[PDB]
């Protein structure tokens, strides 16, 4: 089963399910974290530790800053995972 | 003889630790801010932070000090003065028999580097002060706290801190396990009111304003 | 030196069976780092005062017995230990650099003490 | 006066890095404490108070106390991970013993003299 851009697309978003806060039906590709999706300085931070024990890696502090978009997170594993379908 | 009471007084130690004093002034000009002997010849150099570290080796290795021994490390809060914390190096000579006072001074905030290096005995010593007054050392290789009890809050020595602390602990049936409990006495502390209001010493008189 | 003395008498350190020239060569070396050293500086001057004091001394007098007499530094192991300390401080502070005038002075009333 | 000297931190922006990642450590610690511990405390009910005592000290803005509440965090988390602290002082977070406190002020009234 080799890597894929939509595995990785749906992972996260299945892995983004199981937060607790996230209303699901204004989750999107692009709800910003900060505004849209309404996550605080912490929780930004809550779902990066979700991120890399579920596919299975480790996060920095540096990218975790950055990431912060669904869009953001699946490109940033993308290009770790050397992801291009 | 005439005084069988009073102490006898050594003016040969006296006046030979001010020489050393000079001495140790013009050595290092950089941190030494001012130093003094006290009657009962006992030498005290007050020195600024930053040369916690030079000044002591200073005092560790130079052949015509030779001090290897650090006989205590202690802080002193006093909440009156700017930098409220001021620290204490108590150090004794061999070759040179003698005890000589290094005493610097800082906030809760502005850390003090931390000596260890100079002396392997203050390691214990400074984690005491970190743990009981916030005296934080800068790059101190382990500054866990030492002394008091676990999960721990404050620093007890500080002068604001009550005297019966904050928190006790005591057996709770209902959770079946000693539990932390806020503070109520069966007897208070009763603070007496000395220090009559009558001068004791005229000698040392605070100048007035 | 006869029958070279067995232990210094401190578990510390052993003994140096050939002392004169180790109390030479330490001098020397301090020496120069003093001579490094700038000249205005205090520290060179009593440090280079009690090190050529000491290295005349020294290679004047070459009994081991009366060298630790006219030393006033015990035996001879512990006086090139001090001797390889006081090399150490002079190297560290070679570049603390305390000749200078004072960083800044204490903040208002920080020294008296009646409160 | 307003010049200071730091602790580690320079600015706002490193030192709220800090508490980012002693958050991560708390976040990994809490299932295996409660594991280890045999903890009557439960996961989410511990990441709770985790989060809760982070946002207990938002007003702070100067950067050296963030610096001295994170190394007090470092503190915490050594004597947590190491078995160190006992069961009873993980347990001392939650107020369980202590009964609940009013807060309305005829309560206050009804109870005693206390502002
Ligand atoms: C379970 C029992 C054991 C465990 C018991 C709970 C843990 C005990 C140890 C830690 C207690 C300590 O008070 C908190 C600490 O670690 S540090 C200071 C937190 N306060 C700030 O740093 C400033 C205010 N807060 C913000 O500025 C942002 O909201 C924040 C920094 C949170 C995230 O911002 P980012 O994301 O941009």
């Amino acid at each position: 089963p080799p890597l894929t851009l939509e595995a990785i697309k749906d992972r996260v978003l299945y892995v983004l399910k199981l937060y607790d806060k996230i209303d699901p039906e204004k989750l999107s590709v692009n709800s910003h974290f900060m505004k849209d999706l309404g996550l605080d300085s912490l929780d930004q931070v809550e779902i990066i530790m979700a991120m890399e024990d579920e596919f299975g890696f480790e996060i920095p502090d540096i990218d975790a800053e950055k990431l912060m978009c669904p869009q953001e997170i699946v490109d940033y594993i993308a290009d770790k995972k050397d992801v291009y379908e | 003889d005439t005084r069988p009471t009073i102490r006898p007084r050594n003016d040969v130690v006296h006046k030979q630790l001010s020489a050393f004093g000079q001495y140790v002034a013009e050595i290092l000009p950089k941190y030494v801010q001012q130093v003094q002997v006290s009657c009962f010849n006992e030498l005290e150099i007050f020195i600024h932070p930053d040369g916690v570290i030079p000044v002591l080796t200073f005092l560790r290795d130079h052949t015509n000090a030779q001090f290897k021994s650090l006989a205590d490390l202690t802080a002193v809060d006093v909440p009156t003065r700017q930098n409220r914390f001021e620290i204490v190096y108590n150090l004794l000579s061999l070759r040179f028999n003698s005890q000589i006072r290094v005493k610097t001074y800082t906030d809760e905030l502005t850390p003090i580097e931390s000596s260890v290096t100079v002396y392997k005995a203050a390691n214990w010593y400074e984690r005491e002060i970190w743990d009981m007054f916030g005296v934080f050392f800068a790059n101190h290789p382990d500054l866990r706290r030492i002394l008091t009890g676990y999960g721990f809050e404050g620093h007890p020595f500080r002068k604001d801190f009550p005297l019966s602390g904050y928190v006790e602990l005591r057996y709770d049936d209902e959770v079946k396990r000693v539990v932390a409990e806020p503070v109520e006495l069966a007897q208070e502390f009763r603070k007496f009111d000395l220090n009559s209001p009558w001068e004791a010493f005229p000698a040392y008189r605070q100048p007035p304003e | 030196a006869g029958l070279l003395k067995k232990t210094t008498g401190l578990v510390g350190l052993a003994v140096c069976e050939t002392p004169h020239e180790r109390l030479k060569i330490l001098y020397t070396k301090i020496l120069d780092v003093l001579g490094q050293i700038p000249k205005n500086a205090a520290y060179r001057k009593y440090t280079e005062q009690i090190t050529n004091e000491k290295l005349g001394m020294v290679k004047a007098e070459p009994d081991v017995k009366k060298l630790e007499e006219q030393l006033q530094g015990g035996q001879i192991e512990e006086v090139i230990l001090q001797a390889e300390n006081e090399l150490s401080l002079a190297r560290k502070m070679l570049r603390w650099k305390p000749w200078e005038p004072l960083v800044e002075e204490p903040p208002a009333n920080q020294w008296k003490w009646p409160i | 006066g307003t010049s200071v000297k730091p602790i580690f931190s320079r600015d706002m922006n490193e030192a709220k890095r800090r508490v980012r990642e002693l958050y991560r450590a708390w976040y990994r610690e809490v299932p295996n404490t409660v594991h280890l511990f045999q903890l009557d405390i439960s996961v989410k009910q511990g990441r709770d108070k985790v989060r809760e005592m982070f946002m207990k000290n938002a007003h702070v803005t100067d950067p050296r106390v963030v610096d001295l509440l994170v190394i007090k965090g470092k503190m915490e988390l050594e004597e947590t991970i190491n078995v160190w602290k006992q069961r009873t002082h993980i347990m001392r977070f939650f107020h369980e013993t202590e009964a609940p406190r009013p807060t309305d002020f005829l309560s206050k009234f009804y109870v005693g003299h206390d502002p």
